[PDB]
Formats: C-alpha cells, sequence, structure tokens
C-alpha cells in the first residue's frame, strides 16, 4: 500500500552531519543605505598649510 | 412548467508528507427552479355596425 522505506538521499547514515544538503547561495549581499548630503559645497573652504 | 440550476461549492486544501495518499475533501451542491403556472389577457370587442 505505502513504501514506508525511503530512499532519501538527504541523510546521512551515520548521523554526524544533519543534512548531506550544500545551501547554495544566490548572490547577493547588503550594506546599508546612507547616502552623502554633500552640504560642505555651499561654504568657502579655503586650506591651511603653513599655520 | 419549471427550470432548474445548480451550484457548486469549495474543496478544501491539506498538507502531504512524503511518500502517502491524503484524505479526500468532499464538495457540496445544491439547485434552484422557478414556476410558471399563470398567465394574463386583455381583450375587447367592436360590434360590426359601431365599427362602420
Amino acid at each position: 500500500s505505502t513504501p514506508n522505506v525511503l530512499t532519501n538521499v538527504a541523510v546521512s547514515h551515520s548521523g554526524e552531519v544533519d543534512s548531506l544538503l550544500i545551501e547554495k547561495f544566490n548572490g547577493k549581499v547588503r550594506e546599508q543605505y546612507l547616502k552623502g548630503e554633500n552640504l560642505l559645497s555651499h561654504f568657502q573652504v579655503e586650506t591651511v598649510t603653513g599655520t | 412548467n419549471t427550470v432548474s440550476n445548480k451550484y457548486l461549492g469549495e474543496t478544501e486544501i491539506q498538507v502531504l508528507a512524503p511518500g502517502q495518499s491524503p484524505a479526500a475533501t468532499p464538495t457540496k451542491a445544491d439547485k434552484n427552479q422557478v414556476v410558471i403556472d399563470t398567465t394574463v389577457i386583455a381583450r375587447n370587442t367592436v360590434a360590426m355596425l359601431h365599427d362602420v
């Protein structure tokens, strides 16, 4: 009626590891969304080197 | 003298474990009918002499 003995391949015979699957990676990495305001452009900014 | 119609219902969904046959779910049905039993008329008579 029912098989009841499945030839499952994802189960390790020894039992050391939970699963034999490899956990594929989709190729996406995320950082924050912060963006530069660029606010110093308005002001006059001189460079001081000697003093 | 009558006209009928039928309506069908839902079907249920359920989880399955691998390697088994899940139980079925029934679907109900019903009917609706209309009858026709009465007629209406309007009649008028005109005499020949009164018509001419």
